[PDB]
């Protein structure tokens, strides 16, 4: 859900 | 192995101290200190991910679980690494959130930040009274990331445990590097292991201000997008009481 951290996460 | 050890890479993925850019010209009011401390507290969580990423192990687990500790642990890791910071820079007598953003007793002083920065202090506290070690520090706050769960379990919860038990044994090793005997070491784990258990209770209290301030924007203090949307998501989970601390000591 969080976008930044989902970014941030999948490279 | 130990070439190279698990503690040398601990060492090296650790982020550089970042900079608030806090402009002291005028004096300070709560909602512009608050709004400058959640913003650098954005970057900061940004390094945490970084850091997570980094992590020995941390990528083995489902995404979705990355996810969730990372929601759930952000303020754990943000107030212990503040709480050493302030350890180095000034012996806990004052809250370094960066070296150009130090808390001393008059800006504690200001509404709604006194209850909060004492709180923070505590922690830098313990740092003193058990002169914790930077590798005592660096296992410790591992398992802070690894401290907070879902009452339902993880997607991934065998690799969860493995990844524990093996913070837990680095723990163990940067202990036992202070040359104490086994019964020194084991008395040395079980303050430590406390010391990580109360930081549930010490952090929890952050978050509920946290969340109040979030939520009804007392005195409208601002908020970085890392930040809402993470608070958005964890805020809810930790409402309806679906979130538990992984404890060393039966509470
Ligand atoms: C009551 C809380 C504590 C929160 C934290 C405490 C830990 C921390 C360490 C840092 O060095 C930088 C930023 C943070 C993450 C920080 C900023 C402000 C806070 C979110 C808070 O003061 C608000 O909620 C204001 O709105």
């Amino acid at each position: 859900r969080p976008a930044i951290l989902y970014a941030l996460l999948s490279s | 192995g130990e070439f190279p050890t698990l503690i040398s890479l601990l060492e090296v993925i650790e982020p550089e101290v970042l900079y608030s850019g806090y402009d002291s010209t005028l004096p300070d009011t709560s909602t512009r200190l608050m709004s400058t401390l959640n913003r650098l507290g954005g970057r900061q969580v940004v390094s945490a991910v970084k850091w997570a990423k980094a992590l020995p192990g941390f990528r083995n687990l489902h995404l979705d679980d990355q996810m969730t500790l990372l929601q759930y642990s952000w303020m754990s890791l943000m107030a212990f690494s503040l709480g050493w910071r302030s350890y180095k820079q000034s012996n806990g007598n004052m809250l370094c959130f960066a070296p150009d953003l130090v808390i001393n007793e008059e800006r504690m002083q200001l509404p709604y930040m006194y209850d909060q920065c004492q709180q923070m202090l505590k922690i830098s506290s313990e740092f003193v009274r058990l002169q914790v070690s930077y590798d005592e520090y660096l296992c410790m706050k591992v398992l802070l990331l690894l401290s907070t769960v879902p009452k339902d379990g993880l997607k991934s919860q065998a690799v969860f445990d493995e990844i524990r038990m093996t913070y837990i044994k680095e723990l163990g090793k940067a202990i036992v590097k202070r040359e104490g005997n086994s019964s020194q070491n084991w008395q040395r784990f079980y303050q430590l292991t406390k010391l990580l258990d109360s930081m549930h209770e010490m952090v929890g209290g952050l978050l509920q201000f946290c969340f109040y301030t979030f939520v009804n924007k007392s005195l409208s203090v601002e908020f970085p997008e890392m930040l809402a949307e993470i608070i958005s998501n964890q805020l809810p989970k930790f409402k309806a009481g679906s979130v538990k601390p992984l404890l060393f000591h039966q509470k």
